[PDB]
Order: C-alpha cells, then structure tokens, then sequence
C-alpha cells in the first residue's frame, strides 16, 4: 500500500439542512399549525375592483336592464341588435316607459341573456282593420309619445277591433324568439274604449303550444301617470314550425322575431367600471387572476376561473420543516 | 416526520446554509467548512414542484350558471336554488381543507426522506471507516484532508484507500 | 483507564411495544379489516328521543299545521303573535274551520317558516257597500258561527256589492305580508245570492306585481258541510311600495299584515317529545349529540349538526396495530 | 406497515407493557425487567389527538333548507329536489369512507414509524458496543448493571466508557 | 468450533426487484407520468351498442311516446296496460290521433315514468244528458273516426248539455291516477254547435286539491286537419278520498284509473337496439359493464352502474416503479 | 420514492426476473444464479390486491332521477337541472383525479418499501459476516456455496458458524 501509514487523525463530517430565520405556520393532517420554510397561498382572496374588457366581450347595460334592452324601451335604444359575452346590469338602472310586468321574468332574462344576441328582424305582419303603433305619453319618444321600439300596439279602427288570426311560418333554419304582450285595462270604459269588445282575448300558438291570456281590468298603482299594465309573454318557433296569433281585443303585438344562439354569454349584476385590461375571471366585485386554484372573492363568476371557498387562506407548504438554528 | 431525521436524531437546521437545503458541514487537517449537496436539494425541490403544479393545473371555466343572490322571498325554487350553491360550496371548501392537509403532510415526511436518503448514502460509501455520532455527524476514522471530504461530497471516496489506517484507528487502540 | 475488570459478561436489551388482548377492527387504503390497539366511533347512530327545548325556541304546534295558525283557525287562536326558532309540526294536527286550499301551499309554508314570527298588525282598510265579517258555521269560534282570526269576508249589501278599490302604503321601513284570498261557490245561485255580480274578480297589486285571479263556482266535495272553498294567496309588499286590492266579488279580505324577518327560523314535523335539555342538533327523531362529525340517524336536521352519511359506523384507529403474543 | 417494524422485525406486541406503547425490556447482571418509553409514547399519542382534534373541528350548522320527505307525487321539481339530496348524502358519504381509510393507513405507519425511531435511536446510542439480534434486541456485549440499563434508557448512555471491553468480548474471542 | 480446514474466499448477494421492457405511465401526487410496470383502467370508456333485455325489464315505445301510449293514441293501443323497469322512448316516435297539448307534460312523463305500469280499470262513470264517446277523423281507429283508447268525449245530446256533477269515490286501499282533459274549440260556433254553453269550463276535485280549467277559443295551427286542442290534466286520488268531476262543457271525461306504483322504474330516451344479454348497467348508448368504478359514456344511466366522470382514462398503479436495464 | 431502495441505491431493476417482484443474484465459488424472493413479492401483491378491491367494491345503483338533455328552451327550472349534474359531474371527476393520484403514489412507496424491508431482512442476518457494498449488494467474508446461499434467502443462515471465519476475514488482513 504505502509503508506504516502512521499519521494517526479522525476527521468528523455533518450532514444537516437549512433553516430560515423566518417561516410560515401551514396546516397538516397531525398539527393545525406547524412551522415550514416556504409557503403559497392557494386562496385568491382580492379583486382588481374593475371588470377588464378583454377578452370577453363586455356589454355595459348603463341604465337599461336587459329586458328594457329587449322590449326596446327609449332610453335604451342604444343596445338594438347588440351583443355581448356578458351582459353587465347596474343597480342604476330603470324603466322609463309604459308600466309591463313580465310573469316569468327570471326566465325571459336568463333565455336572452345566454342567447346573447339581441338581433331584431321585422317581419310583415298585417294588421287588418285595427290602428296600429299606438304609443303613451309614459313612453316619450322624442317629444311625443312613444312605445316599446320592438312591440306594436293595436287598438280599434273606428267603431271595431275584427277578430285578428294572423300566422308568420319559420322557414328558415334557426330558431325565433317572439316577444308580444297583452294589455290590461283600468276601467271597462278604457277596454270599450281602446278595444270595443269588454273582455279581450290573446292566443299565440305553434303546432307544439299554445297560450291564451285574457286580460284583467283593475286598477293598479300610478306608475308613469298610468294604473294600466302591460304583461309581456314569449314564444320561441322552432325551424319548421308556425306562429299563429288570434286575438279580439287588449293584443300587444309582436313587430318580428329576436334570433336565438348558443354560446357562452351570461349577465351579471354589478356595479364594477369596466376598464381595460386582460382577464379572464370576472366577479361582481371586478377580475380577478386564476393563477390561484381556489378564490374567496366572490361566489358568483364568469369565465376561467378558481373554485370558491368558505375559508380566505389556504397556505400549501413549498419547503421542510423549520427548525432554526437561533433565529436571526 | 416519519423518517425523524429532519427536526429528530438531526437536531436543527442551518440558517447559514444559503447555496442549498441538505449538505455538509466539515472539520478536518486545513479546517472547517460548509458545502450545499446540491443533488437532494434538486430531488426535493422537483417534488415540491411536481406537486405544485398539480394544484395550479387548470381551473376550469364557467358561463351561464344560476342565480346565487335574490331580491324578492320567491319561496320553494329559490330554497332549492340556495341549497344547491350552499351544499357545492361546503363541498369545494372540504375538498380544499383536506387537500392541503394530505398535500403539507406529504411534504414534510418527503423532505424528511431526502435528508434520511443523503445521511443513508454517505454512510455506505464511509463504509467501515467512519462511526455514526448518532447526531447526524460521523466521525471519520483516518487522516482525510480537503480531497478526501470532496471525494465523500461528490460521491467518488474509496473506502478501500483507507481501510487499514481507519480500521486500526477504529478498532485496535487497547481493547 | 479502569483496572481487570475479572468477568467480562453481556446483557440483553429489547425494544418492543405494547398489545391489548382485545383490539378493534378498522378499514385502511389496504385492508377492510385490519386490527388495532383501539378506535373511536364517527358516526352518530342514537337520537335521545326527545326534541331539547334549549337552545333553540321550539314553537309545538300541538294539532295545528303553521298555515292553520297563520290564517287563524279558531282552534289555533294559541299562536296569535307567536315566534319560533323550529315550529315542530305534528302528524296530529287537523284543520276545523272554512275548507280552503293554498295554491303554492309548499312557498308559504317555507316562507313564513323562516320568517319566525305570526306577529299581525291590523290595518284600517275601509270597506264600503259590503257587509263585512262573515262567518261560517264550518267554522265556530265558541258557539257561533267564525272565520279565520286574521281574513275577512265581504258580502253584500242589501242589493249591491260595488267595486271595491282600496289602498295601503307601505310607509315603514320593513316587508309586509299580505295573506288574502278568494271564495269560489258552488253554485251559481250561491254566487249571486253573495256576491250578486254572477263573475267574481279579485286583483291584488303593487308597483311591482298583480295577481288577479276569477273564482271557478262548481261543486266541490263535501268538507265540514260545505262544497264551496276559499284559495289563499299572499302579497309582499316592499318599504315604500303600495297594495291596491280591487274586486267586483269573492274577496276574503286582509285584515292587516303579518311582517317579515330574516332568522335562522325553519319548521319541521315531528312526533317526538319535548323535553328539557340543551342539545344544538334537532333532528325529527329527537335530539343527537354532536360531538362525532357524521351521522347516521337522519337526513333531516336543524342547528349544529353532524353530516349525514349512508354507513353507520365509521371507526377511526387511535392506535396502533393489535399484534398480541398468545394464540386466540 | 411502511417500516416493517411493529408486526415486522419485532414479532409481537406485548400485553404486559401497561405504562406505555413502547418500551424495553432487558437481563443484566443484576436480573431482569421491563420499562415503558415515555418520549415515544407521548410523540404517538399527540400525533393522534392532533389527528384526532382536526377530524372534530366544527359540525357547521344550518337552518331553513328544503325538504326532503314528500307526501304527494308532484313530478318535475319534486324528482330534483330529491336528486339534490341524494347526489350530496353520496358525496358526503364517499367522502367519509375514504377520509377513514386514510387516516387508518396513516395511523399504523405513523406508529410503526415512532417504534423504529426508538429502535434507531437506541442503535446510534450504543455505538459499538452492541450488536442487533434482528428481533428488535440488542445483544450488549459488555457487563451492563441495571444503572447502564437505566443510562440507556434515559439517554444518557456513554459509549466510551465501554468501549475497549465491548470491543474485546465482541470481536478478539478465536477468529 | 466450525473448523475451515482449508478454503478463504468471499462471495456477493444482491438483492434487486424486477422490471418490464414495456411500462404504463401513471399520474402521481408528484408527477403526472411516472412508469410503472402495470396499471388497470378504472374508467369505462365504450359501450356494447345494445341495450342488453335483461336483466331489467325493457318496454320499447317503438313509435309511441310514453304518454301516448298512456292516453291510448290507436297507433300505440299495444301498450295497454304494459309494464316496465326502464320505457326506452325512441326518436322515430309520433303522434296521430286528435292534437293535444299537456301542461305539464314534464311531471306526467316523469310521474308515469316511475310508477312503471299503465294498468287501467274503467269504471262506470254515468253521464246523464250527453253524448258519448265522440271521437275525431283525426284519431282514426281503423277505418272509422277515434280518439284517445283511454278518455271519452262528451258532447250535447239534443240541444243541451246539463251541468254533469258527478262524483267517484276512492275505495281501495291504493292512490289512482286519473287522466283527464278539455277542448279548447277554434270557434265559438264551434264552442256552441258542441256543447251548447257559450263557455265551458271542467272543475275536477277531490277533499284536498282543485282544478278549474276554461276552454280558450281561438284558431291555433292546422294538425291533422285540426285547429282545435286539448290539453291534458291529471288528478291523484289517495285512498278514502272522493273525485267529483263538475263541467258545464268541453269536458274530455276519464274513462277509469290508472293504478300508480312505487317501484324503480324510468325512462329513457335511446335509438339503441334492444338486444338479449344479461347488463346491470344501461346507458342511452347501450349497456356498459359496472367493473370499472367510474365510466365516461353517458351522464344518463340506469342501473348499477359506474360513476360518470369527465376523463376518459384514469389507470390505477398496479406495480412497482419500472426501472429498466437497457431503456423503454 | 419514500425509501430510496427502488430506483434508489439499487440502481435499476432486472428485466429478467421472471418467477417473482423482488429477488436475489450471487456469486459464490460454486457459481452465479438468480431467485424470485416470494414472501416479499407475495406482500407487495397483496397489499395492491387489497387496494385494489377496495376501489372495486360496490357501484351503487340509481333508478328514476332527473332528465340531463333538454329540447326546448324553457330558463330558470332547466337551469338548475343543468347546474346541480354539472357540479355533481365536476365533483365526482375531482374525487376519482385525488383518488388514483393519492393511490399511485402510495403504491410506488409501498413497493419500494418492500424493496427496502428485503434488503434490511438479508443485513440483520447475515449480521457480521457481510458488508454492504451500498448499491443493495452485501459482500458476503467467508466461503458461501449454494447451500450457504440458499439458507440466507430461506432465512435459515446461521451467523455464528462462519462468524470467526468471517471476522478473521474482514479485518485482521493487515490493518
Ligand atoms: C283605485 O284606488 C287607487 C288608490 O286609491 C287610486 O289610485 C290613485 O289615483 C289617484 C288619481 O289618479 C292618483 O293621483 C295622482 O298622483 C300623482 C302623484 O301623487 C299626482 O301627480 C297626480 O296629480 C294625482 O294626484 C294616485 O297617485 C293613485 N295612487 C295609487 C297608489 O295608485 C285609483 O285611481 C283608484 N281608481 C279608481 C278607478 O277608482
Ligand atoms: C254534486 O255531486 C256531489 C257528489 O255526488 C254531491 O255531493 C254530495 O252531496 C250530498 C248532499 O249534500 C252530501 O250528503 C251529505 O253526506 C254527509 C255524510 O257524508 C251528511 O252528513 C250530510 O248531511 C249530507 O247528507 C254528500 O256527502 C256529498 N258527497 C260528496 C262526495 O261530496 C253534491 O251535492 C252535488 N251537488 C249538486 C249541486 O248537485
Ligand atoms: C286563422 O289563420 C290560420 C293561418 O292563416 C288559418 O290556418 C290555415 O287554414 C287553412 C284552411 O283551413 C289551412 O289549409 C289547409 O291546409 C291543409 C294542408 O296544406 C290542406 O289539406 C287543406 O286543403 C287546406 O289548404 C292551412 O294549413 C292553415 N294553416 C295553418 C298554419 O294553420 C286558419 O284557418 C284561420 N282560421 C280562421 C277561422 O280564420
Ligand atoms: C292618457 O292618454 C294616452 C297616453 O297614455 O298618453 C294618449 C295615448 O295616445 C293613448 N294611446 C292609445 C293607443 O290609445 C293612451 C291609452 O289610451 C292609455 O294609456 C290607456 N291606458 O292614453
Ligand atoms: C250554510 O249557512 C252558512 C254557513 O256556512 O254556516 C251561514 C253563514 O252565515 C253564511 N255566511 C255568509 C257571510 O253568508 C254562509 C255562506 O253563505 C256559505 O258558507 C256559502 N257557502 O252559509
Ligand atoms: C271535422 O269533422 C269531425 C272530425 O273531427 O272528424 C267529425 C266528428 O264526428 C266530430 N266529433 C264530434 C264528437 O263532434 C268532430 C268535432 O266536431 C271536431 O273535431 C271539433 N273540432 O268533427
Ligand atoms: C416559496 O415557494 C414558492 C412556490 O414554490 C416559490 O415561488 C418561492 O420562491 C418560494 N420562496 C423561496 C424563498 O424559495
Ligand atoms: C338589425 O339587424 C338586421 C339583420 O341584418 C337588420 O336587417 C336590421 O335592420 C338591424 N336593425 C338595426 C336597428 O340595426
Ligand atoms: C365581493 O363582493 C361581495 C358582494 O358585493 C362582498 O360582500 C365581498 O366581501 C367582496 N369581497 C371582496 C374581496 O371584494
Ligand atoms: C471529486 O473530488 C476530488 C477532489 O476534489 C476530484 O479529484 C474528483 O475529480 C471529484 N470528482 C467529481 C466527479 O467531481
Ligand atoms: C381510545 O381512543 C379514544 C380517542 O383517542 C380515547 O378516548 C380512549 O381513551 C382510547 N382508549 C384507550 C383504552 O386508551
Ligand atoms: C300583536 O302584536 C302587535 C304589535 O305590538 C299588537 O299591536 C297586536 O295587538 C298584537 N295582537 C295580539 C293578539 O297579541
Ligand atoms: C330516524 O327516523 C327515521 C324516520 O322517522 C327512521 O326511518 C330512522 O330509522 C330513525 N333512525 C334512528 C336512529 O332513530
Ligand atoms: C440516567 O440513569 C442513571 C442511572 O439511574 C442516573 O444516574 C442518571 O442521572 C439518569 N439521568 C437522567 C436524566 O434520568
Ligand atoms: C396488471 O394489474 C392487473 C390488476 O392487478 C392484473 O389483472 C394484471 O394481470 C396485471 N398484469 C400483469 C402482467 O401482472
Ligand atoms: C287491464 O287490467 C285490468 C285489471 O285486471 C282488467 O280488468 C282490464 O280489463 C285490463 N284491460 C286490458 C285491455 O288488458
Ligand atoms: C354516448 O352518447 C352520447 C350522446 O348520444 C355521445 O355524445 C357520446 O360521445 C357517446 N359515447 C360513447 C362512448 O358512445
Ligand atoms: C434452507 O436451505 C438449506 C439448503 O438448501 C436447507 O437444508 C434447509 O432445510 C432450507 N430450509 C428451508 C426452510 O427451506
């Protein structure tokens, strides 16, 4: 080998690991808090507070709901044949027109509002032996009076209101949404008045369904000067089919059909600004990043974004235990 | 954690270790020193962050859903509607409570591994020339200068070279 | 060092751990039935029987359903103003006054549950040219004839029953109820004999909402002597909102409201008995503990309860495995 | 389990050990007997109550839901209203069964974990003085008094002092 | 002791563990492909094609829908008094006897759909003063004008049409269902050529519920040379209750009672063939096998079958990690 | 994984044992062979089949539920129907990507314990006699034949017959 290796030393040699002066208390299946070296938190827990623009495609309602929009109540002209990813609705928003109600309203909202297309085709219906374009002083146009820009209201052509049977087919390959209506009178003097029969009549059907609403006279509460109503109803015609719409008196008509879609459009209800930016997540309380896998910012959302949860941290250990040396 | 290396038979962790996480802390002939052992280091840090980005792996996404906040007492479909989001909600929030739970517990006891894993190797390659201090240190029984500790680092030491000057060191002395 | 230490021995030392001669089965990732030192049970399978009265206020109905004392059945005159954190509803309970029937009976019954207070106040509608506070000997309040506590029923006067238009403003600032409702005869004769219009109608309205609904005369099956019903129907009316009630006949008038709060408040049907005790899950088998965090005794429960799970027992092993050293 | 200590290399447990989960027993000099560890039973017993205490944290509590027993058959809103039932009572379940199997899983390696860390810890402590039978002893091969066994056993073991008459008796003897 | 005599030498053990040239590639809580030597599939992914007739017992509608089937369109009279576990309703069905439409067509389906049998028991319901079993060219059965097998239509006898009051007692220890309808006419000549009144209306009750329908005149689409509809109701009746049916015209009247089970019956909508074979599981795309834990063929499934799951392959490690000598 | 036996000191695995998952290769006087060790290979297998069948057990069946394809347009009530089986579906899919993940990589460290309890089993035995070459080969200091090979693996090898040889062997040579 060598000769008497003689030189008779030890040597000592440690394995150990690091250790930092500060770390961060995680939760474990044993210990609720145990001390590691490294963190991250899993828990979005905070908005930009503003609904970035980009890239979905962002639709301020300003002070129009989305059946305003719809129905085409003046103030809302703006938003003809728009369209949106998401439809935006603010707490400001209000009705300035002929006093409606809508039965099922959540569902007229929700129907158009994933629809996301408020594309508006006239078609010719012929309205034969009533006035048509009826319009109050309630729904001011300009300087005049005025009504729904999408529905056409037909009262009595001098001393008659004929039994109308009127029918539009569907002959193209999508489905039409058809909005229509039917008014209901104060007083019995206003539907001799406006529809000479004393009790009117609405039937709108398809080869599928129907529905027949008769009105109800009675006075509601003043609202616009008015203590008449307007309740509005829908039917969508399937490729094929035939709309057909009898009606003896109190009819709001319809002036053609909204088209329906698929997609990935929504509305929402905020009062968030919209600004502009890239994101993917939004939440009433504005966008929020989806690096994150899980967010506590709000349980409403559109678009990629983390699972909502009860608790508001949620820290997932990177690094060992911390077993510090001292500490500084 | 389950192995007891980590914050067990070593009894804590280096704050001036800053070049790695596991390594090696020498006094020898020339004096004393300190080397991050960089190959645990990586196999602990690839495993955190194989977990890690299972976790951040996609978040789905979401568009027409229902409503979740009400305006007017509707009765019977808005309980439902309700019922509905609270029970999905408890049910994402347990899933996360016990996700990270089982997630930090892993962890730890993976960490822990490592350390136990880099003591195990270098006590295999020392061989019968070093003794386990029982402290995480071993006491190396022979003449092993600056070399001779890199050799151990960097996995190439030759038990062989030393044998008869540790062995006797070791063992002979007066009993 | 030391000097001839003349015997040179040995010793022994064994590390071991302990057993018990007893041991309990547990389920693992590996193995259903692998034993252990010991366990402890997750799931809570018993009821006490009873239902606590403490914490939480429970409101017995004894033999009236919450509708009964909501509209006032004579015999359910106990709970006039009453308040509950759980009304506990029994098998028992009956109604015993004017047949009726509530066309979304399961929202009211939700509603004013959770609402948690029969609190009424009465208003001073003004009815003018009707007869007021019918009764019916189907339902005696003593020894005469009676009617719910809290509606009032409008017949004619003398010759005439005008069309009633009144109003009532929501001028606080919290919800009110409405209950109303409408009366549908048997028989034509009847109808006029009452109402004198031969066509009812009842419009109930605010800014936002109108229901009107017509009677539907026909008979009925005969219940407590009578083949006429009366339906219910309710209004909420919003701070700052108005109820306009118009009809021309069948009107069973409001006599004021019952108003709304936000609680904890639900109801529940129940046999079990009250006791006193305090037990925060109230199940409709009785009381459970909730100290374990599943259980097993019903999928029904009020207050802090355990999670109803399908197994009934679930042990959890709090030590390790049983290895004994005898044979069995 | 994961160690192959308990129900491993230590063949069973025993019913006699009545002051604790793990311990020693011993024959010296001066007789024998039998002696629970205390620092291993408590690190196995407060991992389960920490286990334990985290599994009892908070029934949540809830007020107004729906209902979910019906007396008349009403179609459509009924059948969801019982599905939404049902699809949360299996989820709550699945989730029950497989938070038991885990823990249980965890629960006996932990435990077969902590008897191997004493059985470690004891063999790092008396260096080269002992040698390991296989079955969880270890035969000491010098004179160890009931005083050694206690300094063993606390901990304060001082391989030094035997070192020379250990090392005579276990390996000189004739080969 | 052991005397070596003579030889001195050494020998090498090594332990190690097997290893596959091929390897499965699995997902981890660390890593998402690590190979291992074997895997198992736990997500069933491919359906036979076929909806295998047993071991549940398959009705196939061929070309009825279930509730025409039920209402005794002439076309589906094979299905009288039918039974199922699952009613497989094909997309090739049609309807072809008078056009109806059903309310809540959706509850009827669903309701019918459970209770898994259409056996119907006619009772001797008398209706003094009217005709009969009219019946439409609409719903030819054979070479004669028909209608529904299960319903009967009254008309005026002579020049009148009486208020039919008639009542039908519940005497059995079982809930029946009974199916009943009005017509709506397209005229109101119509309206009076058939049942005389100016306006129908069909009151139908028992102790606990009511139902008032009026008729709606008006044109709605041409269907089978018809612009008239009925619309179809339904009625349970518990044990010890009492039908009465009230009507003054347009009444379709029942012709008995269905009987009304509780069983696990269904019904699914599928162009599968129905083929023999012995399957737990069955899916609108045909059987699946239940071996796997969870499946990826359809959201829709009967039986005992997997857990329906967005991934399409999840494999199960069922062997160690494959660390091969030359390389994979 | 865990242990570092598998993929771990021992460096790959052999493609050719055929008859079992873990096993033993020698090289003695006498010759060179191979042999499946089948209680270790039986504990692997049994505990995978044992998970295995947990996973296995019960699809629980559903009859009438709610209708999940709609062909009209009909707003509040189908939104719901949709919304309840698509956050049924999303948690059913998040508990069956858990499940297999937590199963996977417990398997992995399951077997590669076996793994390591094989090699630790064969060192206890052979107790002094044998040294670890630290890559799960024991270098074996006395003349081993086939017989001798074939009582270490049927766990019968007797340390103390060839202790002296052994010792004489290993140490004295010249240091
Ligand atoms: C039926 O009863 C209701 C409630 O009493 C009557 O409603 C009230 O009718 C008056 C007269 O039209 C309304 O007056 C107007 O109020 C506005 C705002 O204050 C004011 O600008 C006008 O000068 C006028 O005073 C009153 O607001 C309205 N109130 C409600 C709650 O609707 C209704 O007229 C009665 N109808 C019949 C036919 O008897
Ligand atoms: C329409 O048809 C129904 C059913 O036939 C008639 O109902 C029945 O009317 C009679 C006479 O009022 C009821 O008699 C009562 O029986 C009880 C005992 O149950 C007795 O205490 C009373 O003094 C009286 O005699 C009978 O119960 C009732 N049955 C049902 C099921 O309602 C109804 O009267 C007919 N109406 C007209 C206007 O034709
Ligand atoms: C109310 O208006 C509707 C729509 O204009 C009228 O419906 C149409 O009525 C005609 C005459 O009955 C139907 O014609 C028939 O069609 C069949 C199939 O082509 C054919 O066999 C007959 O020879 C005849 O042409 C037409 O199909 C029908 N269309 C629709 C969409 O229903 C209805 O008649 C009007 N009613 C009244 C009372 O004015
Ligand atoms: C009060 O005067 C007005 C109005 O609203 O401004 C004038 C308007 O030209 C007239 N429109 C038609 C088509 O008749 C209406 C309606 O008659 C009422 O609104 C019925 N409630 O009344
Ligand atoms: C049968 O006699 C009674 C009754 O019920 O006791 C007498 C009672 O004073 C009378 N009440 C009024 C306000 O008219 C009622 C109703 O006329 C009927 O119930 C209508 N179905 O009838
Ligand atoms: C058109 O002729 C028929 C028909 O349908 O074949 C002749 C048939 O005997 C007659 N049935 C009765 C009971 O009146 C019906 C009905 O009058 C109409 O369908 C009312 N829409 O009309
Ligand atoms: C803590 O962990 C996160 C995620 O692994 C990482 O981005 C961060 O850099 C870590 N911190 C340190 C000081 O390493
Ligand atoms: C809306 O779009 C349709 C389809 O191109 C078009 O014909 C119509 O005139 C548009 N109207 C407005 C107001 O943009
Ligand atoms: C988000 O919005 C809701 C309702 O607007 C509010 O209660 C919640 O606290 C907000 N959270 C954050 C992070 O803004
Ligand atoms: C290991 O260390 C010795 C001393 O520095 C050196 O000669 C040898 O080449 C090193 N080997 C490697 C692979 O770094
Ligand atoms: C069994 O475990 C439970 C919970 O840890 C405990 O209360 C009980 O005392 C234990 N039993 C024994 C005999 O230690
Ligand atoms: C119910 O409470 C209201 C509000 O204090 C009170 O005015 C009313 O008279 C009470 N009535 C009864 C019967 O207690
Ligand atoms: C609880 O009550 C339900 C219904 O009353 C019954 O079926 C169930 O078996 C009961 N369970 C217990 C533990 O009492
Ligand atoms: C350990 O045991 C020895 C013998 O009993 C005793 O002298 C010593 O002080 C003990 N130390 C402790 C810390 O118990
Ligand atoms: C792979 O695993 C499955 C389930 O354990 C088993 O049936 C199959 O035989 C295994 N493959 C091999 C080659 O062992
Ligand atoms: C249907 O079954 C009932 C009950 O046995 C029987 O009376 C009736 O005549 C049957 N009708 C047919 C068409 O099978
Ligand atoms: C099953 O059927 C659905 C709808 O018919 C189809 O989209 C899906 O891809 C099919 N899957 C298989 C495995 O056949
Ligand atoms: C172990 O191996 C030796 C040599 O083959 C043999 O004599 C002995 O009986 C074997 N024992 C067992 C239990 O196989």
């Amino acid at each position: 080998q060598d000769l008497p290796g003689n030189d008779n030393s030890t040597a000592t040699l440690c394995l150990g690991h690091h250790a930092v002066p500060n770390g961060t208390l995680v939760k474990t299946i044993t210990d609720d808090q145990i001390e590691v070296t490294n963190a991250t938190e899993l828990v979005q827990s905070s908005s930009t507070g503003k609904i970035c623009n980009n890239p979905h495609r962002i639709l301020d309602g300003i002070d129009c709901t989305l059946i305003d929009a719809l129905l085409g109540d003046p103030h809302c002209d703006v938003f003809q044949n728009e369209t949106w990813d998401l439809f935006v609705e603010r707490s400001k928003a209000f009705s300035n027109c002929y006093p409606y109600d809508v039965p099922d309203y959540a569902s007229l909202r929700s129907l158009v509002a994933s629809s996301g297309t408020l594309e508006f085709i006239t078609e010719g219906f012929t309205w034969t032996g009533v006035t048509q374009n009826g319009g109050s002083n309630a729904c001011k146009r300009g300087p005049g009076s005025g009504f729904f820009s999408r529905l056409n209201w037909l009262t009595k052509s001098g001393s008659t209101y004929p039994v109308l049977n009127v029918t539009m087919p569907n002959n193209d390959n999508f489905d039409k949404l058809y909005i229509w209506g039917i008014h209901h009178p104060s007083t019995n003097q206003e539907q001799t008045s406006l529809y000479v029969q004393a009790s009117g009549r609405v039937t709108v059907s398809t080869r599928r369904s129907q529905q027949t609403i008769i009105p109800n006279i009675g006075s509601r509460p003043w609202v616009r000067g008015l203590s008449s109503r307007i309740s509005i109803y829908w039917t969508i015609v399937k490729p094929g089919d035939v709309l057909v719409i009898n009606s003896n008196g109190n009819l709001i008509a319809p002036r053609g059909y909204f088209k329906m879609r698929t997609g990935k459009s929504s509305i929402m209800r905020s009062d968030a600004p919209i600004d502009t930016c890239i994101s993917e997540c939004i939440t009433p309380n504005g966008s929020i990043p989806n690096d994150k896998p899980f967010q506590n910012v709000n349980k409403i959302t559109y678009g990629a974004c983390p699972k909502y949860v009860k608790q508001n941290t949620l820290k997932l250990a990177t690094g060992m235990r911390n077993v510090p040396e001292k500490q500084t | 954690g389950l192995f007891g290396a980590i914050a067990g038979f070593i009894e804590n962790g280096w704050e001036g270790m800053i070049d790695g996480w596991y390594g090696f802390r020498h006094q020898n002939s020339e004096g004393t020193g300190q080397a991050a052992d960089l190959k645990s280091t990586q196999a602990a840090i690839d495993q955190i962050n194989g977990k890690l980005n299972r976790v951040i792996e996609k978040t789905n996404e979401k568009f027409h859903q229902i409503e979740k906040e009400f305006s007017e007492v509707e009765g019977r479909i808005q309980d439902l509607e309700k019922y509905v989001e609270d029970t999905k909600i408890d049910l994402w929030s347990y899933n996360a409570e016990l996700l990270v739970a089982l997630e930090n517990q892993h962890t730890i006891d993976l960490t822990d591994s490592e350390m136990n894993k880099l003591f195990e190797k270098t006590r295999r390659q020392l061989r019968e020339n070093a003794e386990e201090m029982g402290n995480g240190c071993f006491k190396i029984y022979h003449k092993c200068d600056n070399a001779c500790i890199e050799s151990i680092r960097n996995g190439t030491y030759d038990h062989d070279v030393y044998r008869d000057e540790a062995l006797n060191n070791r063992f002979q002395i007066k009993g």
